[PDB]
């Protein structure tokens, strides 16, 4: 009562504000019989969202 | 006059070459360009200050 | 907006017009350079076999470009694929060789 | 059970989860640096680092 604590009101966030991420569950069948491996953008290391 | 060719302003100078492609430059790109415009004139007229 | 679908079971592979039709890899086309500069490695796998021996004309709209010209003896044989493909493999998402 | 849970505690644990979820996202969005797009993907956008 003579001296109480203080709360932390101002707090900053530099990353992008989200809470819902997207997780891959099973893998994909990139080497396959039907399509060649040159159709997929994963063969060229193109970064995708 | 030279920054109005690569950027967009309302200052009219007569658009003497437009067939050459470029981008609508922002302040950082225009400042980097203007630094070379500065240092070429300083180098030629032999100033240090 | 150019999306490439491989032809299935012997069909010709197709690419999308600006109107919406899919067209095969023949005839006379018009590109901005930004299309290639977006896809500089995917299109090399797709088109280099069709430009070299097939029948495909691509007009890449640029406006301005620096050039380096080689001369050849006109009484000899001359093939410019080793220069043309060398340029097409090297134009990249940032820069362009002459 | 290590993997069991009481079905008569589900609303209490859901409000538990929601209170933690609200108390976690109490920050302020902070301005960081920008950069001009030199690649031709966007038409000269201002992308953030």
């Amino acid at each position: 009562l003579l001296h109480a604590d203080t709360p932390r009101l101002v707090t900053w966030d530099a990353g992008l504000c989200t809470s819902f991420k997207i997780v891959p569950i099973v893998p994909a069948q990139v080497p396959q019989d039907v399509l060649a491996y040159t159709f997929f953008t994963s063969s060229y290391a193109i970064q995708s969202p | 006059t030279l920054v109005a060719q690569i950027s967009e302003t309302q200052y009219p100078v007569d658009r003497y070459l437009d067939w050459i492609p470029s981008l609508r430059a922002s302040a950082a790109t225009a400042a980097t360009f203007a630094e070379w415009v500065n240092t070429s004139m300083k180098t030629a007229f032999d100033l240090s200050d | 907006d150019c999306r490439i679908s491989f032809g299935m079971n012997g069909a010709a592979p197709m690419i999308r017009d600006e109107t919406g039709m899919m067209v095969p890899f023949e005839g006379n086309w018009i590109f901005p350079l930004a299309l290639w500069q977006m896809n500089t490695r995917y299109f090399n796998q797709q088109f280099d076999a069709w430009i070299k021996t097939g029948e495909l004309r691509i007009r890449i709209e640029m406006g301005a470009y620096p050039y380096m010209l080689h001369y050849y003896d006109p009484r000899q044989y001359a093939n410019a694929w080793n220069l043309t493909s060398a340029w097409l493999e090297e134009i990249t998402p940032t820069s362009i060789p002459s | 059970s290590v993997r069991g849970a009481n079905p008569l505690m589900f609303r209490a644990n859901v409000l538990h989860m929601l209170l933690e979820f609200v108390l976690d996202n109490l920050y302020l969005n902070r301005h960081t640096g920008f950069s001009q797009d030199h690649t031709p993907f966007t038409e000269g956008a201002n992308l953030r680092s």
